[PDB]
């Protein structure tokens, strides 16, 4: 209900030595898109990338929370925090609020200190699905799920990875009343990421 | 899914279907259902999959803060214990249910543990969706058995869940706590065979960037 | 608190190419948390067009006997065209507006050398579409024939739609519905409709 | 009876769709522990109370 | 509810809000002042239940001003919309208050204008239609406003957002006070319609 | 929609010469066991059985209605005959918000053909070599299908059936052990007296209790 | 369930059936409904699941607890009425236990759902008890030996298992006595065929 | 849905939308939204489009007698009156539609908009549907009874495309039609994306 | 509400309460719910007083109709399929019969609150039925006389008005055999004060 | 909690007076049959269905 | 509020030199007359008597508290006193919303003063020379108040008292014939054990029915 309010869908493919992090730039305020220019898709650093889907206000919250944890854990460390320790921080955050949990649902991608790509989501409390072929989330989740079921397959090169991911998220969107039209794909690789921007539909 | 436990004379046998649902949609492949606990204690549950993952997690704090404590491995009673002491209070509303097998110097044990915090010590169990698929092979084939004859029975309990349940499939997870140890079977079968689909690549003109930005990781 | 209905669905795609129809259905009859059957037939034929059904399988059935019965009544003089047959399907589902049949519907056919597929809501609505998608699958398979086939969002040159290559996006598409869709079938029953007549084929799925 | 169908579609909202959805007939990964309906652990197997008056409780 | 529309061009940010304030049956005033202006770079105005809106803005004003003098915050749009969003989401899931707000003007890294909607979501936009606005303004605003409007082009913009309400919205609206954050301070402009 | 007297699930399978059907004979009136001897197995002709379950009162009206249709026609029926008609009428009893809680299997043996059906109080119904009704479709029917019917000669399927009524009893509170099971073959039909069915409960010891 | 205590000549038995369901599911056929309180006391627990194994917990250790301050055998009144709290004290806990045991004299103390406690010398409890009130005011008798006692608690549970669907399996017994605890067992193989 | 339909001195326009919806899942994107009963009367379905549909050609078929009796069109007040009760015979039983049956009446243009609550309106300017408040605010600002033919079909097809670029529950083609004294004629199909 | 009825030998044995309940007030405490259908037909009416009061009233007629119409003796079986037809017609009507009696050989039919019909050798319904089905079931006896089954329906029928509160006051007990019936009264006195 | 009191005689209702009112805690000639509140004829005396299953009513 | 075993009625009037309570022995658990040795008249002093009616759990609870009192404090206290503490216990039970749904009558006697007064669940009290408590205040007070029981001696009340609760037995669903009589006079206080009161049930004896 109120994840349908804004709306908004997350898509994370991993190939070889990359994964594709896209996102729709849709705000919704039920009907009505507030803006085209809405990135859902927070940055710690070139290597770890999370988005939400849901109450976007949860989202923000929930990134200011992990972004203090995390400076906190770095500087406890000096080592930086593996994605899959991301997510484990913030599946633990989500269980804290159990018996009024936030309304987002939330996607970690990244690259392991190792650089090997790494995705992951989480649903409102925290049940945490580490990821190897792809993973979604948000109001158009299904026909992104059953595209990239049919279209994925293991161990995709960086520019076909970026093409896969972007045709299934332009053409689940087209098929979902709250997607958006402004698209945004984050192309991360151990040498960092590249924030590609394209369009679809216009409506 | 169709978590099943079966007890013989010398240990447990837990098992599992290896899928995850939310609503008609299937989540996840190849899950892991069965829980770390303790070196002879794991635990299989069904329900919040959140709720599973942290309350077997709760009990596997406690049991290794006890054993590290007291240098003696922990029993399953007081992992029971422990999972209905934290249940109980929520009144079902932290919804896990639970089949936690061990092996302690007290034998072997196998217990169904639910939502609101009631325990009982069985035989063989099943639980999860395909519960009633994998009780009907229990209930036929059950016996007194050696670890052998446990393993066949649960993994056809299992299977009988993944065939006759819509919301069982995949493969099956196999967990063993003897008196020598836990050994495990992650997908010790895949009788949810998927068809040889080939590939099916666009051209990489198929799709236009609007603008890039490049970020190098330091 | 009666619920007359029981979501048997499972997934059922119509494709019309610019020569021939291709019409494929999951065999799976759905319980609830349980398969009743793995046989079923979803598609029924009215002399040269096959009927599709979706939804709750006895409303599918007693409109497919209703409009079986309708049209031979009609053909006491000629035979019925397509798009008169879906304008009849269309107002016998609507006479049950109030108490809806349960089966999204889809009726294909030839119209002489023109093939022609329409779509219906359970109200009876019916739109002449080139590729629809009915039942729990529909979102699982829709998108890809809308980039696969319809081309949606193909920016470059476009692959030849041919018939055996629409056949194998079928299947692809089916193989992922029965992935991540719990209900969709363990065969899938795929009949190919030309101007002059149409054939059988069945395909395995997996069987969870 | 018509089920308001396409009161979304019709009005700005100030999900009744255009074309009638299959649930007109949660964001939490749930399983069901058993599969029958809205059961998850044993009954309460208690003698149940019946009769008396609970209309006027206090007429003892 | 009450409506709102905000604009930011080059260097100018423009906030338009309906100065009356009314109940589902009646209409208490006609020419209520809903900003807040802090340091003259930021204004922001507060809507929806009055008693909780009036009481969010003032502990706002207060808490920016605090921190500005103790902890010398520097006071900027962002910052603004950033504490708001805290204390709209700190009693969200408790105690709810049901007001929202546009926050706007000018920072180092040239205008700014959020919206902090009921449940504290906050985004910027280059045009901001809150209330009523949000149903019948955007197409408005769309086909009229872009990146170059000058300062007047922004005030006549507004005035058709809000035109569209006068004479289409069933609620009563008459007066739209209209605060233009600049680097020249901010100019308070109040229109009849 | 009536829920007082509650006739437990039906079992019926296809062997290699012929069609089983089996019911128990419990009728439970919410958590009380009433009716011992409610028989839910009826003949409608020669070559064809019909076994119900689900409301008493409803499975009543619905024999006395075949019951009726059958001595009026004057036109034998063949197994899918009956089958269209029990269809037919509890789909016309649903879409006049008026269903039988009943579900019902039809099984006969055509000239050559085999039939094994259900039906549900919607009118729904499928055809399928083992069908089971109400919580048997749960629990009976995974344990049943694991075995090759076909290949089964009609004792070997009694037996099956039996196993399998077994674990209904073990593993539901509204069926009992004794069970009635009628029987098609080509020229044959059968309706057994009901009879009980042996049960063990040796897992249920412990440590050292007196076996009494 | 059905849950029956009968005090007879040297002591108390208790029986009780195996079956734990819910709805027309029998989750378990072989629950062991008598729940050790102490090495002298035993409970048979009816009422929720949940709540009435939470107290039987609790009763466990206050009434050792006791033992070992008062330096003497755990009182079964002592067990009762540290039920009778818990259960009173929580309202929202749906529980009413059977509590006999054999101290210095049998006991049986039956706790109701709201907290009401009775002392009696016969007791049954469960949703098979309603079907067995009759057949066990006619065939009750004061000071019955084992064996007459064990064919009452046999005949009666036998009888509730018959009518009560919620009620089946074998009947596990229990007779506490000054010498100790001894663990009975009545195959439901001879109940069912009978 | 967004509809629009609007007179002006040199005929009047009309404009539709094309999507339908069910829920979050976009079923189809061509949808015929107007339904042409004859070369001068015309109807802009919204709402149930099955509701919306049969009605709308039920009432078609009612011109179609309605002219073999008299071998005389049928005025849209007739018309519109005629869908209107029907509707209005199902009033409180959940039935939603609404529409705008525009056409003729000899030398006059008329629209009057009808719902399914018996209401029936005649005016020179009416938006129907989820992005019509969106309609709404473009036409108020732009739209003239002194419109040319050109300028009032681009704010018509103009009006509707701003509509869909903020509205989840359009943004099919631009169906775009133009209604004179001499008959309806469909000016385009304009698809969203490429304008 | 206790009323049941038990066939003896050449005979029908029915036996009933008096109390009619209203909450916790007697509303009245000698209602005879041993209804007349026939000289040879009687029903004991359980459920709704004025529904079960309603088709007693109407088969009333119907069977003395069909009696006269074939000219034989009134049928039990079709006063008890008169009844179930209404109770099955007519589902807003809460009411479950025993009816017994005699045209050529004793017979008791049991119309189930929802309109299932059964016969029976034995039966019992009302409220205080639910605490003597173990007394019935371990009592009865196959081809009782009329003193065996008198005490029987005497010692069942008091063992509900024990238990039951809506149950109480003197056993009405009506015998239907070929040669009539003649009614019997346990006077309540002899069953409170024992 | 507060009870609203007053708030029809706070606003103009486009029964809450200024004070409250006693029995805040039909234009029929009514009367009663029984001085038992709701009672009116005998109680439905038979055995009472309870137990089995409501919310799986078709898994027989 | 606990309504799961419930004490059926108190009857406690005054007479000649001394008051009289008395009270069934059964307890009830919905229409099921589970114990029928229930006793719920208690003896607070050497001049006072106590009688409940409601959830037994509740009487039980409140007979704790105030042994408690009484064991507790070194100052005797008259029936007023109790009468007194009583009515706070229950008031303050009532006014935190967790009231106990029992109704009590204090009878007792200090210096030639005889008190006869009522509690019920919410703290309300009244003091008469007939009070009753539950349904017994709708059959057997108006009963009972026919007869001017301030110049009975003993015996006289005794069997009045005996008759109202023969009444109570006839026309209450809850009560029983076992009955339980306590009497305080200036130098006794006394509680019977319970005694079975003798019915007639002679009205519907008709003309032909045969006795048996």
């Amino acid at each position: 209900d109120i994840s349908q309010h804004y709306g908004g869908s997350l898509l994370a493919m991993i190939g070889k030595s990359s994964v594709a992090f896209l996102s729709d730039k849709r705000l919704g305020s039920g009907p009505i898109s507030v803006s085209k220019n809405f990135t859902k898709i927070y940055s710690l650093t070139p290597r770890l990338f999370f988005g939400f889907t849901g109450l976007v206000s949860d989202g923000e919250m929930l990134f200011k929370k992990i972004r203090k944890n995390y400076n906190l854990f770095v500087q406890d460390n000096n080592k930086d925090m593996e994605p899959s320790e991301l997510s484990n921080m913030i599946s633990y955050i989500l269980y804290q609020k159990r018996l009024q949990p936030y309304y987002v649902a939330v996607i970690v991608c990244g690259m392991t200190l190792d650089k090997k790509p790494y995705a992951s989501s989480m649903d409102c409390i925290g049940a945490m699905k580490e990821t190897s072929e792809f993973v979604t989330s948000g109001t158009a989740s299904k026909n992104l799920m059953g595209l990239s079921e049919a279209l994925f397959y293991p161990e995709m090169e960086d520019e076909d990875l970026f093409t896969t991911s972007v045709q299934t998220f332009l053409n689940s969107s087209d098929r979902d009343t709250f997607g958006g039209m402004g698209f945004e794909c984050l192309l991360i690789n151990p040498e960092g990421y590249k924030r590609r921007e394209f369009v679809g539909r216009c409506d | 899914t169709t978590i099943v436990g079966v007890k013989y004379k010398g240990g447990v046998v837990i098992c599992a279907d290896t899928r995850s649902t939310s609503g008609p949609i299937v989540a996840d492949k190849n899950c892991s259902k069965i829980h770390y606990i303790s070196d002879n204690i794991q635990a299989c549950g069904a329900g919040t999959s959140a709720d599973i993952t942290r309350v077997t997690r709760k009990a596997s704090k406690v049991l290794s803060i006890f054993s590290k404590t007291y240098n003696r491995l922990p029993r399953v009673s007081h992992c029971v214990r422990t999972c209905q002491l934290h249940l109980h209070p929520y009144q079902g509303h932290i919804s896990a249910a639970l089949v936690v097998g061990g092996v302690d110097d007290t034998g072997a044990h196998l217990y169904d543990v639910y939502p609101h915090g009631s325990s009982n010590s069985v035989s063989y169990t099943a639980l999860g969706s395909g519960s009633l698929a994998a009780i009907s092979i229990l209930e036929a084939g059950y016996k007194d058995m050696n670890r052998e004859e446990a393993m066949e029975l649960a993994c056809a309990a299992i299977e009988a869940g993944i065939m006759n349940d819509l919301y069982s499939g995949s493969n099956i997870d196999v967990c063993v706590i003897s008196q020598e140890g836990r050994e495990m079977f992650r997908n010790y079968k895949k009788v949810g065979v998927r068809n040889e689909v080939p590939k099916f690549q666009y051209p990489r003109s198929s799709v236009k960037i609007l603008k890039e930005d490049i970020y190098k990781y330091i | 608190k009666f619920n007359p209905y029981e979501d048997n669905s499972g997934s059922t795609v119509s494709i019309r190419l610019n020569n021939s129809i291709i019409i494929a259905a999951d065999t799976r009859h759905c319980s609830e948390m349980g398969i009743y059957s793995r046989n079923t037939s979803k598609i029924f034929r009215i002399g040269d067009f096959l009927l599709t059904i979706t939804g709750f399988y006895a409303d599918g059935y007693e409109l497919y006997n209703r409009l079986k019965y309708q049209v031979q009544i009609y053909e006491s003089f000629n035979k019925i065209s397509i798009h008169s047959l879906a304008n009849l399907a269309s107002k016998i589902m609507y006479s049950k507006r109030l108490f809806p049949y349960y089966s999204y519907v889809t009726l294909s056919g030839f119209e002489g050398d023109n093939p022609y597929v329409y779509s219906f809501d359970c109200l009876g609505h019916f739109e002449e579409v080139d590729s629809v998608c009915n039942g729990s699958g529909s979102p699982l398979i829709q998108p890809l024939l809308d980039s696969t086939i319809e081309k949606k969002n193909w920016a470059g040159e476009n692959y030849e739609v041919t018939e055996e290559y629409v056949k194998d996006i079928v299947r692809r598409g089916f193989n992922a519905a029965s992935e991540r869709d719990v209900k969709t079938g363990d065969n899938v029953e795929i009949w190919i409709i030309k101007k002059d007549g149409m054939t059988k084929e069945y395909e395995r799925l997996r069987q969870d | 009876g018509f089920g308001n169908v396409g009161e979304d579609d019709l009005h700005p909202q100030i999900k009744k769709g255009a074309i009638f959805s299959p649930e007109e007939f949660d964001g939490i990964d749930k399983t069901d522990i058993f599969p029958l309906k809205k059961k998850r652990d044993p009954d309460s197997d208690h003698f149940k109370k019946t009769g008396g008056d609970d209309d006027n409780p206090f007429l003892y | 509810m009450e409506s709102s529309v905000a604009l930011k061009g080059n260097d100018f940010v423009i906030i338009g809000t309906d100065s009356s304030v009314k109940n589902s049956y009646l209409v208490l005033k006609r020419e209520e002042d809903k900003f807040y202006n802090i340091n003259n770079k930021v204004v922001f105005t507060y809507l929806g239940d009055q008693g909780d809106a009036f009481r969010t803005s003032s502990f706002i004003n207060e808490k920016l001003v605090y921190e500005e003098i103790q902890n010398n915050v520097e006071i900027t749009p962002k910052v603004t919309a950033n504490v708001i969003q805290k204390t709209l989401y700190d009693n969200l899931r408790s105690h709810p208050k049901n007001c929202y707000f546009l926050v706007g003007g000018l920072s180092q890294d040239g205008p700014e204008l959020y919206s902090v909607d009921l449940y504290g979501s906050l985004h910027e936009n280059d045009f901001m239609a809150v209330g009523i606005s949000t149903y019948f303004c955007y197409g408005v605003l769309d086909k009229e406003y872009h990146k170059n409007i000058t300062k007047e082009d922004g005030i006549k913009i507004i005035q058709k957002c809000f035109d569209v309400l006068k004479q289409r919205c069933s609620v009563d609206i008459s007066n739209i006070e209209i605060k233009i954050v600049s680097k020249e301070g901010v100019e308070t402009i109040n229109k009849v319609l | 929609m009536k829920n007082f007297v509650i006739g437990s699930g039906v079992i019926s399978l296809r062997y290699k010469n012929g069609v089983i059907t089996c019911t128990d004979t419990q009728a439970s009136y919410g958590n009380l066991c009433k009716f011992n001897d409610v028989r839910r197995i009826f003949r409608l002709s020669s070559n064809t059985l019909i076994s119900l379950s689900g409301e008493i009162s409803d499975i009543q009206f619905l024999m006395n209605e075949l019951n009726k249709l059958n001595e009026s026609d004057p036109v034998k029926m063949s197994p899918r005959g009956y089958l269209n008609l029990v269809q037919g009428i509890l789909y016309n009893k649903r879409s006049r918000v008026e269903p039988l809680n009943v579900s019902v299997s039809i099984v006969g043996v055509d000239d050559d053909d085999f039939l094994v059906s259900c039906v549900n109080h919607l009118g729904n119904f499928y055809e399928d070599n083992i069908v089971c009704t109400g919580l048997s479709n749960m629990i009976a029917l995974p344990f049943l299908r694991t075995c090759n019917v076909l290949d089964l000669e009609r004792d070997e399927a009694i037996s099956l059936v039996e196993k399998a009524m077994t674990v209904m009893c073990y593993r539901s509170c509204r069926s009992s052990n004794r069970i009635q099971i009628g029987v098609v073959e080509k020229g044959l039909v059968d309706i057994s007296d009901p009879y009980v069915l042996n049960t063990d409960w040796q897992v249920g010891h412990n440590e050292e209790e007196i076996v009494l | 369930t059905t849950i029956m205590a009968v005090k007879y000549a040297d002591g108390i038995l208790i029986g009780a059936d195996c079956r734990t369901s819910m709805g027309t599911y029998v989750s378990s056929r072989f629950t062991d409904k008598l729940t050790k309180i102490s090495d002298n006391i035993y409970c048979c627990r009816s009422g929720s699941a949940a709540d009435t194994q939470a107290i039987t917990q609790y009763i466990t250790e206050l009434v050792q607890r006791s033992s070992f301050i008062d330096k003497e055998i755990p009182s079964v009144k002592k067990a009762a009425m540290a039920a009778k709290d818990i259960i009173y004290r929580y309202p929202n806990m749906l529980a009413g236990l059977i509590i006999a045991g054999y101290d210095t004299k049998p006991r049986i103390f039956n706790i109701s759902l709201g907290g009401t406690m009775t002392e009696a010398e016969w007791q049954i409890g469960g949703s098979g008890s309603a079907y067995i009130y009759g057949l066990c005011d006619t065939t009750f008798k004061p000071n019955m030996n084992l064996e007459e006692a064990l064919e009452f608690v046999k005949l009666a549970v036998t009888c509730a298992i018959k009518r009560d669907n919620a009620s089946g399996g074998c009947i596990r017994m229990a007779s506490i006595t000054r010498e100790g605890v001894q663990r009975f067992f009545y195959s439901g193989d001879k109940i069912l065929n009978s | 849905t967004t509809t629009l339909a609007f007179i002006f001195q040199g005929g009047m326009v009309i404009a539709v939308d094309s999507r339908a919806s069910a829920g979050s899942y976009i079923a189809s994107q061509n949808v015929h939204k107007v339904i042409r009963v004859n070369k001068h009367l015309i109807g802009t379905m919204a709402g149930g489009a099955s509701d919306c549909y049969f009605w709308e050609k039920k009432m078609g078929l009612y011109a179609k007698l309605y002219e073999l009796k008299n071998n005389k069109r049928i005025s849209v007040s007739a018309a519109s009156m005629y869908l209107s009760n029907c509707v209005y015979s199902y009033k409180g039983q959940g039935l939603s539609l609404g529409s705008m049956v525009c056409g003729y009446d000899g030398d006059k243009p008329v629209i009057y908009y009808v719902d399914d609550a018996g209401q029936r309106l005649s005016g020179d300017l009416f938006s129907v549907g989820s992005g019509s408040t969106i309609a709404y605010g473009v036409l108020n600002e732009s739209y003239r009874f002194d419109l040319t033919k050109e300028e009032a079909l681009n704010l018509g097809k103009k009006a509707i495309w701003h509509a869909t670029h903020r509205d989840a529950y359009s943004g099919g083609n631009v169906n775009l039609y133009f209604m004179d004294k001499n008959g309806w004629e469909h000016l385009g199909t304009f698809d969203v994306d490429k304008f």
